């Protein structure tokens, strides 16, 4: 019964880590597109005048 | 009867004893899966957090 909850239960920690790394990848580069993003619109600026 | 009682209680005893015995080897047998199991998931721990 012991082995039976496991199953039911425990979770994989090979499985998770995989799983926190391509996490932290994808918000770090969702990061950096913000940033390449939040420029766009200056190039307006330059005709300001 | 008193020398067989023992006789009787002697086998009796011995028959506890090898039971006793036995279960603490069947328990032991399941420490050593489990134990190697949780080993080899430490090290992986270390090895990919160092990463």
């Amino acid at each position: 019964l012991t082995s039976a909850r496991s199953r039911i239960e425990d979770s994989d920690y090979a499985t998770e880590v995989s799983n926190m790394s391509r996490a932290q990848i994808l918000q770090q580069a969702g990061t950096s597109v913000l940033a390449q993003a939040n420029q766009v619109p200056q190039n307006v600026l330059s005709l300001l005048r | 009867s008193l020398t067989k009682q023992y006789l009787s209680v002697s086998n009796s005893i011995d028959e506890t004893v090898a039971r006793y015995k036995a279960q603490f080897t069947q328990l032991d047998t399941m420490m050593s899966k489990l134990n190697n199991t949780s080993s080899y998931l430490t090290q992986q721990f270390t090895a990919m957090n160092k990463s």
